[PDB]
């Protein structure tokens, strides 16, 4: 309804809440599709630059919790190319490191990366929660290979 | 038999591979309504693959695995052009593979194993699992050998015609050259860019 | 009781273990059409295992876990020979 009214800010607030409740409910693909809309609605707007980095990160995280590491890599590449502020950001590096760890099946490395990122930018409850499922998926794959 | 087949172009959507076995086959899985069975199809005039019938893929969609999307740099839901291919017409005389070089790497760095890999056995497995398929330089493959997953990149290919006693043709690194695998192709295995495979 | 049982050789494909309990048992899971229950079978005249009925494995296939493939240096889909075993003789 806000999007019909052309109120981008209120629409973005609602979709941040909506996509966030969806990721915590395990609807990671649908949450990523709302992290993507937020990204397009925020491109080029100087006021949203800080939020934009956040959106890219969360999108990748959902794609990692859906075990689609390829989509996370693509989101990383897209964000690096389209937003210079995201390219050099700690969030982009963190998402890259998470993707590399998921590809290597090394949960301990991903834990190290989470602790390092926590030291410099505290992981809020949502990120901790989604990261824990990413960890669980890696560990489950390790156990299935054993 | 490739003499007669509908060469009309089709725009097909790239999707996740249906399962691990089809990716291990490295073959475009297509519906019967899409294309006949066991025929070589080109995609974007560069990427050639063998079609096999698959009822799990609806008509109008083409299945790819991760390595192929790495080879062409494609995304999911991205549209690609698919047409008939005839290597025999294209190459004329160089229809076979004389000498093929393959870089072998570990797909997972944590899955490094100190086992002694027999190059002859790798060639036998490549030939056994893959016969009469068209391959090009830089083309990627996922190989399952003794439960170990490897990424294979065909660094260079030599194309030779039947009847050539000596391989006087120059080895070509260009993607233009393609050939058909045979029971006699000289397969030379090199270490990957990671350099972990012993 | 191992006195009477079909010793005829079978060529079976190695496959991933159906799940972790099946691997933890470390005894070959075979279909009923394959071989009787709770009998020792040899494979390649070297690798001996106890058979257990399993409906999740079709006839003509043998299930192995990772350690056994390490022991025999085998692959997925690799064809192996299986026969009756009689240690007492």
């Amino acid at each position: 309804w806000y999007a019909q009214d052309q109120s981008v800010a209120l629409s973005n607030k609602c979709f941040i809440k909506c996509a966030d409740l969806k990721a915590l409910d395990g609807q990671y693909i649908e949450a990523s599709d709302i992290y993507s809309k937020l990204i397009k609605s925020s491109m080029g707007n100087r006021l949203s630059q800080w939020s934009l980095k956040d959106y890219f990160l969360k999108k990748g995280l959902c794609q990692l919790a859906a075990t689609d590491a390829v989509a996370a890599a693509r989101t990383l590449q897209e964000g690096q190319s389209e937003d210079p502020n995201f390219a050099d950001s700690r969030e982009s590096n963190f998402l890259k490191s998470l993707i590399d760890a998921v590809n290597e099946g090394d949960s301990e490395q991903l834990s190290e990366h989470c602790k390092e990122f926590d030291n410099f930018m505290r992981l809020d409850k949502w990120k901790i929660t989604i990261l824990n499922k990413i960890k669980e998926s890696i560990q489950q794959q390790e156990d299935d290979l054993l | 038999d490739m003499t007669n087949m509908d060469t009309r172009t089709r725009h097909l959507k790239v999707s996740n591979c249906p399962n691990n076995s089809y990716a291990l086959a490295n073959v475009a899985a297509v519906s019967p309504n899409d294309f006949p069975n066991n025929i070589y199809i080109i995609i974007d005039n560069l990427f050639v693959f063998t079609t096999r019938h698959s009822n799990d893929i609806p008509p109008g969609t083409i299945g790819f695995n991760g390595n192929q999307r790495t080879w062409g740099g494609w995304s999911l839901n991205q549209d690609v052009q698919a047409k008939a291919f005839d290597l025999f017409k294209y190459s004329g005389k160089q229809s076979y593979l004389g000498s093929i070089d393959i870089d072998i790497s570990f797909r997972a760095r944590g899955k490094a194993v100190s086992t002694v890999f027999d190059q002859d056995e790798l060639a036998k497995q490549f030939v056994r699992c893959y016969e009469s398929q068209i391959f090009s330089p830089t083309q990627y493959l996922i190989m399952e050998f003794q439960g170990h997953f490897f990424d294979l990149k065909i660094r260079n290919v030599q194309a030779i015609d039947l009847g050539d006693i000596e391989p006087t043709s120059a080895v070509a690194t260009g993607i233009e050259t393609k050939g058909i695998l045979t029971k006699q192709t000289q397969i030379n295995f090199f270490k990957g860019r990671d350099g972990l495979v012993n």
